[PDB]
């Protein structure tokens, strides 16, 4: 039906069925996640397999079948045969190393478990970064990504609990997202804080003048290197775009884009130009000596805009010689039979 | 499957507290751990430890609640080897194909 309620109910229901106890459950899971790490590494040590591979195979066996490996990541790990071979060596690990295998999986499991339980935490956080320009679900989602980030770095040895830790790692993920996706035209985090500062400043300035500050105040109040050109620019970038498709004029049936003209396209007038221009330019180019005429025709009209570097083997003196003598004979007879005079431009 | 235990009396529980009271994990002293009637698997003292901790110095701890989570599943202790289909479950103690 309507999307917010369903997810809210979705995880709130599962937290309702499994909140994590303050100390015990979070400690429990934490301890297991870490042991997983120490496990996987020792596994790489004895298998010679990259901890990335050992990590992905324990993931498959605990989080999903061939289905989850084939669609998400296209196909480098053979759906069946590949992952299985990897599990066989894990089995071969005697009593000593087999232990790490069994731990890795159980660890991985705990991980996901700690992640489920602290989803209300995200939503509670994400709840306040609402009207920034991101959908609540998008916001919760990035924040979620943030909590997963936290899980990777939490050191349970250092007594502080995951609550306070997740907060930071989530708030960071969100704010980033808000700064990277919120607009149509990307704007770096610096420009963002800059705009917030700009905004906040305009607020304190609205406070007493009764005059929406000229870009003079803003420069001042802002600080060290602020000037009118700077603020006029920033607020020009702050205005989000408009809709090429918006209800226009009297709101009846008016769509905004019919009004904007076009520039690259040669309005007939231009197509006719290029026709005479090229035919006449082409007639002259042939009646001349190819030597320095083509040099300048090609050097200028074929690739890019170098007198010396323009002529093949013959030096500058023959260039200027024929360039300026052919260019003038060409111009002066074109003066006689006036075809070019009428500036095609 | 039950989980954590406090200090009314410690008996038959997993390896957690084993290292706590060094008598059984350091040497074979869990039998003498039963205090005074031994003169006239786990069995600990009359009731000496009250935490979900590690005892170097009582530092890595967690004093709390003990869960009793009934898992409705069938628990096999000594499965055996029958090779018709690929070896299912487990062997006595050495091999674990599961």
């Amino acid at each position: 039906k309507i999307s917010t309620s369903d997810p809210v109910r979705q995880y709130l229901h599962e937290i309702g069925q499994v909140p994590l106890l303050t100390l015990e459950e979070e400690v429990e899971l934490a301890r297991k996640v870490e042991e997983g790490m120490e496990a996987i590494k020792k596994l790489s040590e004895i298998t010679g397999l990259d901890p990335d591979l050992i990590r992905e195979v324990v993931r498959a066996k605990i989080l999903g079948s061939a289905r989850v490996r084939h669609i998400p990541g296209l196909k480098e790990t053979l759906d069946p045969k590949t992952v299985e071979e990897i599990d066989q060596k894990l089995k071969s690990l005697p009593k000593e190393h087999k232990r790490y295998l069994h731990i890795a999986r159980e660890g991985e499991a705990a991980r996901q478990h700690l992640i489920e339980a602290n989803l209300r935490l995200v939503v509670s956080i994400a709840k306040k970064y609402t009207g920034r320009g991101l959908s609540f679900l998008d916001l919760i989602q990035e924040g979620n990504q943030g909590l997963i980030r936290a899980v990777e770095k939490f050191e349970y040895k250092r007594r502080f609990k995951f609550s306070t830790y997740a907060t930071w790692w989530i708030r960071q993920a969100i704010n980033r997202a808000i700064a990277d996706q919120a607009r149509t035209i990307r704007i770096p985090v610096h420009m963002v804080e800059t705009i917030n500062k700009l905004s906040r400043t305009a607020r304190q300035l609205q406070q007493e003048l009764g005059r929406e500050p000229t870009y003079e105040e803003i420069a001042e109040a802002m600080g060290p290197g602020w000037d009118a050109k700077r603020v006029e620019e920033t607020l020009k970038i702050a205005q989000e775009p408009v809709s090429l498709e918006t209800p226009i004029g009297d709101e009846k049936d008016s769509f905004y884009g019919d009004f904007i003209p076009d520039e690259h396209l040669p309005s007939p007038v231009d197509a006719a130009t290029q026709s005479l221009l090229s035919e006449e330019l082409e007639k002259a180019l042939s009646k001349l000596s190819e030597r320095e005429a083509m040099v300048l025709k090609l050097r200028k009209g074929l690739i890019d805009g170098e007198e010396v570097g323009a002529f093949f083997g013959v030096t500058r003196e023959r260039i200027r010689q024929i360039e300026n003598k052919a260019l003038r004979k060409l111009k002066y007879h074109e003066s006689r039979t006036r075809k070019l005079r009428d500036f095609l431009d | 499957r039950v989980e954590y235990v406090k200090k009314e009396r410690a008996g038959l529980r997993l390896p957690l507290a084993a290292w706590v009271e060094k008598e059984a994990y350091k040497p074979g002293e869990i039998l003498a751990e039963l205090p005074e009637p031994y003169l006239f698997g786990d069995k600990i003292v009359a009731a000496i430890d009250p935490e979900e901790e590690v005892i170097a110095e009582a530092e890595g701890v967690v004093h709390l609640h003990e869960p009793a989570s009934i898992l409705v599943v069938k628990a096999r202790v000594y499965p055996f080897e029958d090779d018709v289909e690929v070896s299912t479950g487990d062997r006595v103690a050495p091999g674990d194909v599961l």
